[PDB]
């Protein structure tokens, strides 16, 4: 999806 | 050590493959996460690296000096707190603001937006937006990237700096 991660990127 | 809170530019500027962003930071609202992110810039911690995860009409990603996603690290020698206010909202292309891996784990990664993006609000410390240049952020949200959203054709930040 749309997040904007540091490490575990998810959908 | 950590600059004093008197040092405060104005501007941090992006000389990017594709041209410079100016970007402007909200030293009132965000105080601790502009002197990361400046102090950094002026490090030259962010030269020679890369936007490692862009996507179209929502964010463009970058601040890893490792380029992987997983790294960076802010000036204060340890992950900081978010500097959240409610009525700084993701209501547009060209926001400013940290990436983290939760709450309180602000390093040396940043985003830019594409678009609105209001699910983010509350998440994310909003710390300022480009002033001039964002014709080119909306081009470089446009590139062509891999199933892991990385630009196929490297993004680099060649150069950041603060207002001198
Ligand atoms: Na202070």
């Amino acid at each position: 999806x749309l997040l904007v991660t540091a490490g575990l990127v998810l959908a | 050590a950590i600059p004093p809170d008197s040092w405060q530019p104005p501007n941090v500027y992006l000389e990017t493959s594709m041209g410079i962003i100016v970007l402007e930071l909200y030293w009132k609202h965000a105080p601790k996460t502009c002197k990361n992110f400046a102090e950094l810039a002026r490090r030259g911690y962010y030269n020679g690296t890369k936007f490692h995860r862009i996507i179209k009409d929502f964010m463009i990603q970058g601040g890893d000096p490792t380029g992987t996603g997983r790294g960076g690290a802010s000036i204060y020698g340890k992950q900081f707190e978010d500097e959240l206010h409610p009525d700084l909202k993701f209501t547009g292309a060209g926001i400013l603001a940290m990436a983290n891996a939760g709450p309180d784990t602000n390093g040396s990664q940043f985003f830019v937006t594409l678009a609105p993006t209001q699910w983010l609000d509350g998440k994310h410390t909003i710390f300022g937006r480009v002033c001039q240049g964002i014709g080119m952020v909306n081009r470089v949200g446009m590139v062509e990237t891999n199933s892991q959203d990385r630009p196929v054709d490297d993004v680099k930040i060649i150069k950041a700096y603060p207002s001198g």
